[PDB]
């Protein structure tokens, strides 16, 4: 009970290193990744863009859990690097054709049923 | 009134060839380059 | 086995199957936790997730198994149970004219070790069952998705996940690529419910809660 | 002891020219072992006895096609092969050390099927 | 029992090697294949003249979808929604009510063509033949919505094609 | 001569069809100058060989 | 009731490209092989399982 | 097989083979496109006597896996006996 | 291919996914005739290997 | 029968047509409505009431396995003719 076998890190602290170290990977990435594919975003919303991808998981606390994030973003990371990705799939990261959905209470009101 | 169903005639089919069939043609080499050789002299002459 | 619409059953293979059972059950019992064989002759070793290269080295070396060949490396996603995913390895004996298959299990974040150095086939298959189930393989030599698209979120072969997904694609003339976009169906898929309220295999019956 | 086989038949199973010879070196290599594997170990009971049974048959036969029908293995390259596997095999045993009880059972209801 | 395809020694007496040496120098073994495709230059062709002539079938041909009538005018279905369980796609959508004479009938009998996969199970699986797969397989569309039949169209594929349908089942219904 | 047979035989597919204008009606309609029995013709026109 | 028919399975020397195209055109030829014994031993009776 | 006799030769010469013996297009020798009507055989169980279905009914008599060891000088087996070798085509072992 | 494309349509209806085999047996027995056709297809069909 | 509702729109045997107000018509616009003219309701009707002697029939619609399962209709009651559930098709015992 709660003895369990790692992935890769035996505890938070070394889970992070392997998190700061995907980032500078992602974050060198960035410039490469806007010349190639021919984005008409600058370096900065690319970087802007991985920092949001991050801090989208920033609460958690079990080192297993973020093996496997940093896991699933190596995979991303290796699928960009070779163009294995098209256009559209590194773009699909800032949904430019979905209209902005109601936030508030009483926008939610009024287009629908939905919490 | 009886059973009628898709069935081989009586007597079954006659035999169906399966084996490969690659005939054998044309001369020996030996007449084939004799007449070759033959050709030329003609052309020389 | 004179009925027609029955099927006739082979006791001689069933035996020899039980007989093969224990003699693994045997040899590993460090690994093995559970041996079985079907009423349609099919052996099944039941191994803890550990003894995935001990037992499926055996099982390829030893002079009396010779199981070169790996039919087949598969998952089965089972919410209720603590441990939801059992991986099934399905191993062909050309010396013997045998099949045995293999089974462990495992979680969302525990590794199973990969089988790339016992059998060359399960490169594919364990890409497939991380692409499709989430299940990682420790020591895998590239273990990535084979079968979703880029960018894929999820594994579609989880019972949890919705058949039609979260998104779907079309192309916009806005931005003049193809984009993803929640999943609207014009027609709903149509969910039947089709069990029957009576027990069908009294043989089958589980004891009463 | 018979004209030599020009071909396996099989691709990359070169022939071997003293299959006699090299029969008796891998079966009592195997031997050697399994001595050192605990005397009460399963394995060293079954693979003892096996490979006791086909050493005597390279013993007791001279002629390799009459060898093969006893063996029952194939062409006398692949019974080689075959001991050469055991014997991998055997070495890898002594570290994995199979006999020891089951490391853990598994949970109450892991292998129930219909759930 | 099995047999070797590219197992066999080739003869090396002196008139053996010269036929290979005549082979290689002279082509006749290249020679021999420009031969075979002379041959058919002069076979009739297997094309036919289409649309003038037609590719055979036969009565169990599975086509476009049709609502049959009883030969009083009468619709055979009666909204039993056997078509609906078994069609493997989902492409029936079906509603019922009773109809003014109090008759099981149906207010909605849909098929999305673009979802069906032509197999024929609906028709197996209806108690009243009534709906059918038809001989027809030309039925090409310049638009998506053209291929959503309702009702009315499956009523007027049924009465276009009744004739045909008839005799077809008729030339089959014994093998069912 | 079979050889003089073909050419007959070609030169009866142009007085089947009616003669000349008959014949390039259904070279040019069909792609095809076969003669055929005439089994029946429908009541829109459509005729059948 | 593929044990009720005789055919040759093609075996290969070399394991390259042109042993597994005559492997092929020879199983074509053993599927003639068998369509003969199947068209001559077709026996009659019911289709499907007598079991509704 | 409309063919002038010359052009058979010609393409019979051409190919090797006696081709008007075995025409791939199809001519009068196929099936009549209208067939008599059958009338189907019955199966083993269409009987009214001595026909329960419980004597017969092959689904229940499915059983679940029988368990061999569980964990909730004995000679060695193998899966099966060793399989039997091959023997050479006697129709035609080499091609 | 298209002459065995009709022997599945003249069996299921369909001339590739015929849906004819099935749990329990096939769908519905051959009609009459196609036996003495498939017979008329394969008594040449070592003729077009040859070719081949 | 076949009726046009106000607008001109034929109304279907199901009874559907569209309102004057409602968007939908424009699809039909430089098209057609299809609608088929034979509605079953009204065929079945012109049928003739069959008479029986006897107090149960059966009827499985004509043409052996070509109609629909047999069924046995009670045709005890005189005030209505007992109708066949699958086909439509009326009968009546003669003279009760
Ligand atoms: C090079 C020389 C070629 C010779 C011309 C071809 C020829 O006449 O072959 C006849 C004849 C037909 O051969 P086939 O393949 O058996 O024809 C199938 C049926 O028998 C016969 O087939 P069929 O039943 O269809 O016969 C009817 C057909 C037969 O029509 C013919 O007469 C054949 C075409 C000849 C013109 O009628 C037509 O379709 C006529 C319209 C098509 C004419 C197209 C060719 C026109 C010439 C183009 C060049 C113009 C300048 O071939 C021979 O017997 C040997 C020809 C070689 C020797 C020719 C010189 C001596
Ligand atoms: C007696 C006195 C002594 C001297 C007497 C000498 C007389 C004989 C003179 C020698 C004859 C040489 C003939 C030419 C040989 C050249 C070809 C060759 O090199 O063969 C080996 C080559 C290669 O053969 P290979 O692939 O098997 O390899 C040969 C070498 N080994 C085996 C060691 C690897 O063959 C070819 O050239 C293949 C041809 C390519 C395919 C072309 C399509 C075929 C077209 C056929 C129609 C041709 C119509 C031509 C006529 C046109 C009219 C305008
Ligand atoms: C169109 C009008 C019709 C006539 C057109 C001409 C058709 C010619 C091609 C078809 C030939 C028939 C096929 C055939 O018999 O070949 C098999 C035969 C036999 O094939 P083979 O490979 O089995 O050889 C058998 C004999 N051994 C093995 C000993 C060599 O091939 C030949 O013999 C052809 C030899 C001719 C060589 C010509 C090459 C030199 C060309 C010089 C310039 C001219
Ligand atoms: C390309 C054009 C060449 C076409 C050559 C024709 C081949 C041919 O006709 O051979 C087929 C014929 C088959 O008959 P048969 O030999 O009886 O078969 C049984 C044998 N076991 O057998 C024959 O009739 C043999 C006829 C061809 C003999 C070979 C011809 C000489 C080839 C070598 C010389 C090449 C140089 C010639 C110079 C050309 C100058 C114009
Ligand atoms: C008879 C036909 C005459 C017309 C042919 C004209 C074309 C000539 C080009 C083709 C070559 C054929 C001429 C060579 C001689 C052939 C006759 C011959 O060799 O004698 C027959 C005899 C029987 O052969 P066998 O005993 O069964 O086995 C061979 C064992 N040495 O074989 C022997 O045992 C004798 C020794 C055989 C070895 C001699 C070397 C032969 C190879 C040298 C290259 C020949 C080609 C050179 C020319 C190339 C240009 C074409
Ligand atoms: C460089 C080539 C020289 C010719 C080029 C110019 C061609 C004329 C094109 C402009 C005039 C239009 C002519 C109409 C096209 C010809 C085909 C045709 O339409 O046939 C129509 C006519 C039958 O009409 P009909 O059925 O009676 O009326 C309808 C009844 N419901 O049946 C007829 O055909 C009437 C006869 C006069 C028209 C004949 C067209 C001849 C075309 C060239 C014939 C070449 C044939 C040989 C081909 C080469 C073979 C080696
Ligand atoms: C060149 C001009 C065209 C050739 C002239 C027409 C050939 C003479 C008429 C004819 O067809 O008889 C030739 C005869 C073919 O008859 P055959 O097929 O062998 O036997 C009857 C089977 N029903 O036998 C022959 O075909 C003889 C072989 C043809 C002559 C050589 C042509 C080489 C080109
Ligand atoms: C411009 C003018 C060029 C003419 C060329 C003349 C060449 C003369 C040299 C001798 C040729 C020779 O010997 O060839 C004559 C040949 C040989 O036939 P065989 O002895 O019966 O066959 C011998 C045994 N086989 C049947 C196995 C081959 O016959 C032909 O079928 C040649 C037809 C061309
Ligand atoms: S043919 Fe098959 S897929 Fe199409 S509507 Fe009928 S049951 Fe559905
Ligand atoms: S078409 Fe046939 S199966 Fe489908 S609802 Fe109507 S009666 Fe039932
Ligand atoms: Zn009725």
């Amino acid at each position: 009970s709660t003895s369990v076998k790692p992935i890769f890190s035996r505890d938070m602290n070394e889970a992070k290193r392997r998190v700061r170290e995907l980032y500078r990977a992602w974050y060198r990435e960035v410039p490469n990744t806007v010349h190639l594919f021919q984005l008409d975003i600058s370096v900065k919303q690319g970087r802007d863009k991985v920092r949001e991808m991050f801090k989208k998981n920033a609460h958690i606390t079990d080192p297993r859990v973020v093996d496997l994030l940093v896991i699933k973003g190596k995979m991303e990371l290796e699928e960009t690097i070779k163009v294995w990705k098209q256009r559209t799939h590194v773009m699909r990261f800032f949904h430019e054709t979905e209209a902005p959905r109601p936030k508030d209470f009483l926008s939610k009101f009024y287009v629908g049923h939905d919490p | 009134s009886k059973v009628k169903q898709d069935m081989p005639p009586v007597g079954g089919y006659g035999p169906i060839d399966y084996k490969r069939n690659l005939p054998r043609r044309g001369l020996s080499g030996y007449s084939m380059f004799a007449v070759g050789i033959g050709a030329l002299l003609f052309g020389y002459w | 086995d004179t009925r027609p619409t029955v099927r006739p059953r082979n006791d001689v293979a069933h035996k020899q199957l039980s007989a093969f059972g224990e003699y693994v059950a045997e040899i590993l019992p460090k690994y093995v936790q559970q041996v079985q064989v079907s009423c349609f002759n099919e052996l099944e070793i039941c191994i803890h997730p550990d003894g995935v290269i001990p037992v499926l080295t055996f099982l390829r070396d030893h002079s009396n198994a010779q199981f070169k060949s790996l039919a087949d490396l598969t998952a089965v996603d089972i919410p209720t149970r603590q441990n939801r995913f059992e991986i099934v390895y399905n191993l062909l004996s050309l010396r013997f004219n045998s099949r045995i298959r293999v089974k462990t299990y495992t979680d969302e974040l525990t590794p199973i070790e990969s089988s790339v150095p016992v059998y060359k086939a399960a490169n594919w298959y364990e890409r497939e069952i991380w692409d499709m189930f989430g299940v990682f393989f420790a020591n895998h030599p590239d273990l990535r998705r084979i079968l979703t698209d880029y960018g894929f979120e999820g594994h579609p072969f989880r019972k949890d996940f919705p058949l039609s997904g979260y998104v779907e694609l079309r192309y916009d003339d806005e931005v003049k690529r193809v984009v993803a976009e929640p999943v609207e169906l014009a027609q709903e898929f149509r969910k039947f419910d089709l069990n029957s309220p009576w027990e069908a295999f009294p043989a089958y019956r589980q004891p009463p809660e | 002891a018979g004209l030599l086989k020009k071909t396996t038949g099989l691709v990359g199973l070169a022939v071997c020219e003293t299959p006699h010879e090299r029969l008796k070196i891998l079966y009592t290599k195997i031997l050697d072992v399994l001595g050192h594997i605990p005397k009460n170990a399963a394995y060293r009971k079954y693979t003892e006895q096996i490979t006791n049974e086909k050493l005597s048959m390279v013993k007791a036969e001279p002629d390799v096609k009459k060898l093969e029908e006893r063996l029952q293995g194939g062409q006398i390259e692949e019974v080689i092969l075959q001991a050469e596997n055991e014997l991998s095999l055997a070495r890898k045993m002594i570290q994995w050390k199979p006999w020891e009880p089951l490391v853990e059972e598994p949970p109450a209801s892991q292998w129930k099927w219909p759930i | 029992t099995y047999k070797y395809v590219n197992l066999r020694e080739p003869s090396m007496d002196m008139k053996s090697v010269t036929d290979r040496a005549a082979q290689t120098l002279l082509w006749t073994e290249l020679i021999r294949g420009l031969g075979m495709t002379l041959s058919y230059l002069f076979r009739e062709p297997a094309t036919i003249n289409y649309p003038f002539e037609k590719g055979p079938l036969s009565p169990r041909f599975r086509g476009e979808h049709a609502l049959r009538r009883y030969p009083s005018g009468e619709e055979r279905c009666i909204a039993c929604k056997l078509c609906e369980a078994v069609c493997p796609a989902q492409a029936i959508t079906i509603e019922a009510e009773p109809r003014a004479d109090g008759s099981r009938r149906t207010t909605r009998y849909d098929i999305d063509m673009t979802k069906c996969i032509y197999c024929g199970f609906c028709q197996e699986a209806c108690p009243v033949d009534a709906i059918v797969e038809g001989p027809n397989f030309e039925f090409s569309t310049e638009t998506h919505e053209e291929l959503l039949y309702n009702k009315e169209k499956l009523l007027n594929n049924g009465d276009k094609w009744e004739a045909e349908i008839a005799a077809n089942i008729q030339a089959d219904y014994l093998y069912r | 001569m079979e050889l003089l047979q073909v050419l007959k035989r070609g030169l009866q597919q142009v007085s089947g069809h009616g003669g000349l204008r008959g014949y390039l009606r259904v070279l040019f309609r069909a792609n095809d100058v076969r003669v055929g029995t005439l089994v029946g013709e429908d009541k829109y026109g459509n005729k059948y060989y | 009731v593929y044990d009720q028919v005789e055919f040759d399975v093609p075996i290969g020397s070399r394991g390259d490209c042109y042993d597994r195209y005559l492997c092929r055109v020879e199983e074509m030829r053993q599927s003639i092989r068998i369509i003969s014994q199947c068209l001559n031993k077709m026996p009659p009776g019911e289709i499907k399982v007598d079991d509704a | 097989a409309s063919a002038t006799r010359f052009i058979q030769w010609l393409r019979n010469w051409a190919s090797g083979r006696d081709l008007q013996a075995k025409l791939q297009l199809r001519y009068q020798e196929i099936s009549k496109r209208t067939q008599p009507p059958p009338k189907l055989p019955v199966g083993p169980s269409h009987k009214l006597s001595n026909n329960y279905y419980c004597t017969r009914d092959g689904r229940r008599e499915a059983m679940p896996p029988s368990i061999v060891m569980s964990s909730q000088e004995k000679k060695a087996v193998s899966p099966a006996p060793p399989i039997k070798r091959w023997e050479l085509s006697q129709d035609e072992p080499y091609l | 291919r298209e002459k065995m494309f009709e022997f599945y349509e003249r069996v299921s209806g369909a001339r590739m996914h015929a849906a004819y085999v099935r749990p329990g047996g096939v769908h519905q027995d051959l009609p009459l005739g196609l036996m003495d056709d498939i017979y008329e297809f394969s008594k040449n069909f070592s003729l077009r290997i040859d070719e081949l | 029968g076949v009726r046009t509702s106000p607008t001109g729109e034929k109304v279907t045997h199901t009874g559907q047509v569209y309102d004057d107000g409602d968007y939908r018509k424009v699809r039909f616009v430089g098209r057609q409505k299809e609608v088929n003219e034979n509605f079953a309701i009204d065929l079945i009707a012109e049928q003739p009431v069959s008479q029986v002697g006897s107090r149960v029939i059966s009827c499985d619609g004509g043409g052996g396995a070509l109609g629909h399962p047999r069924v046995y209709i009670n045709l005890d009651k005189e005030t209505k003719t007992g109708t066949c559930g699958y086909c439509g098709l009326q009968f009546r015992q003669q003279h009760h």
